[PDB]
């Protein structure tokens, strides 16, 4: 009964990620002194990764178990437009955050005149839009789902869209995150002190540790899938097995559990937070 | 009488089913959830599905696409 | 815990030169700044290069320091009846990229 104890696993792994989120929220939620322009874009990933997984990934895992599509032909549109939505936003997410800290390191004194809570708001508009653009518009514009049978759900068999999903979700936003943090790294090994401050300047390097450990984390769960997919649909033959390549599916999505996981365990501010909003 | 045998974004290798098949096929089997194994090909009858498969048989020329 | 310690200590009477030499052992990601101190400031030089002397010091004295094997050294020239009573080593050093800046001093010298 291979069936059963997947499911649990899965399950698991599921509800543990939805408590992670709904905690790093709540923890940003709760606090005044958390509540900065730095910290609204985490509670943005956290938010696209809860609607991850407690939207899209139990009807993976349930479609997984079962082998076919169980809901119907108006859910399953549904449920890959939410899935593509919420992937495209959390990668952009964190696009949009290695630019925060980039500004935040190479400027750190006028950081405060640059990066306002306005601006700030209308990057994450900006984000949010341009992952519905680049997510649910080419559904449309590429034959939207084409199966016939009521228990297929196969985003677009089309070689031109995986093309474009998979540099438009995963390869653009993966150069503006690697640019950027290799800018930080680099600015980071040359200045004895960032803004002036040795409190500022540890508080800005203890920062940019914890991004450095959650892109590589990101690059290390997703990069297994988006290696294996596009290839296999840009040449026939390079089929890989199956085995492997439903282990890097489940690995790419294991980030949206994992990444609650990093924000305390680096940072001491996100673990006390964690301890007080628990408590209650 | 002839059918599509793989799609890619080089093009598309038709081919020329022999005599005696007279209808094309494309079997679509699940490997993850959103990413399913298409496995085109001739047949002189519809192969019958296994273990949830999806196969669309069809008369016209290019018909599996 | 980076260590660095005194060194070219000894007695001679006034005229003469000296050579003191600190460098830094642990672990350390980089140096910034090293440099003696009498308390007071005497001598310091930034990873750079920047050189700088105390008012005290009429060119009399010249810090040297190595970029390549984490050392400094300072030649003294001319000693004076009272200009000797204590010579500490200060190094301000990192021990990763993604820590805070710290420093430390030596144990003294004196002729």
């Amino acid at each position: 009964s291979k069936a059963i104890l997947l499911g649990v696993i899965l399950g698991g792994l599921i509800l543990f990620g939805v408590l992670g989120n709904i905690l790093v929220i709540l923890s940003v939620a709760c606090h005044r002194h958390l509540h900065s322009v730095t910290h609204y874009y985490i509670v943005n990933l956290a938010v696209a990764d809860l609607l991850l997984t407690s939207t899209v990934l139990p009807f993976s895992a349930i479609f997984e178990v079962l082998g076919y599509w169980a809901f119907g032909r108006v859910f399953c549109n549904i449920w890959a437009a939410v899935d593509v939505l919420c992937c495209t936003a959390r990668i952009w997410g964190l696009c949009i955050i290695s630019i925060d800290r980039y500004i935040g390191v190479s400027y750190p004194l006028r950081y405060p005149t640059i990066v306002t809570q306005r601006r700030g708001l209308m990057a994450l508009l900006c984000v949010w839009a341009l992952s519905l653009v680049i997510s649910i518009g080419p559904l449309f514009g590429w034959r939207q789902p084409a199966p016939e049978d009521e228990t297929i759900c196969q985003i677009n068999e089309e070689p031109g869209y995986v093309l474009f999903s998979a540099l438009g979700s995963f390869y653009l936003p993966l150069a503006i995150i690697l640019v950027m943090y290799c800018r930080v790294y680099v600015v980071a090994k040359r200045v004895r002190l960032l803004s002036g401050s040795r409190e500022k300047d540890r508080n800005l390097r203890k920062a940019a540790k914890t991004l450095g450990i959650v892109v590589g984390c990101f690059v290390l769960c997703w990069l297994p899938f988006f290696l294996v997919m596009p290839i296999g649909s840009f040449f026939p033959d390079f089929k890989p097995s199956e085995t492997v390549f439903k282990i890097v599916f489940w690995l790419g999505y294991l980030n949206s559990c994992i990444n609650p996981i990093i924000y305390p365990c680096s940072s001491q501010e996100f673990k006390k937070a964690f301890q007080n909003v628990l408590r209650i | 009488l002839t059918c599509v045998t793989s799609k890619s974004i080089f093009g598309i290798t038709t081919e020329d089913c022999p005599d005696g098949q007279n209808l094309c096929f494309k079997r679509r089997h699940y490997v993850v959830p959103k990413i399913y194994d298409s496995t085109r090909g001739c047949a002189a009858t519809c192969p019958i599905p296994e273990n949830y498969d999806s196969i669309h048989c069809c008369k016209t020329d290019k018909c599996n696409e | 815990q980076v260590q660095l310690q005194e060194s070219g200590g000894g007695l001679v009477q006034a005229g003469e030169s000296l050579r003191l030499s600190c460098a830094a052992s642990g672990t350390i990601f980089r140096l910034y700044d090293m440099g003696w101190y009498r308390r007071e400031l005497v001598a310091s030089i930034t990873s750079g290069g920047s050189t700088k002397y105390g008012d005290s010091v009429k060119g009399r004295f010249t810090i040297s320091r190595d970029n390549a094997k984490n050392t400094v050294y300072l030649q003294m020239s001319s000693l004076k009846p009272e200009d000797t009573a204590v010579y500490y080593c200060n190094a301000e050093y990192r021990t990763g990229i993604w820590e805070e800046l710290l420093d430390g001093w030596g144990q003294g010298t004196q002729v």
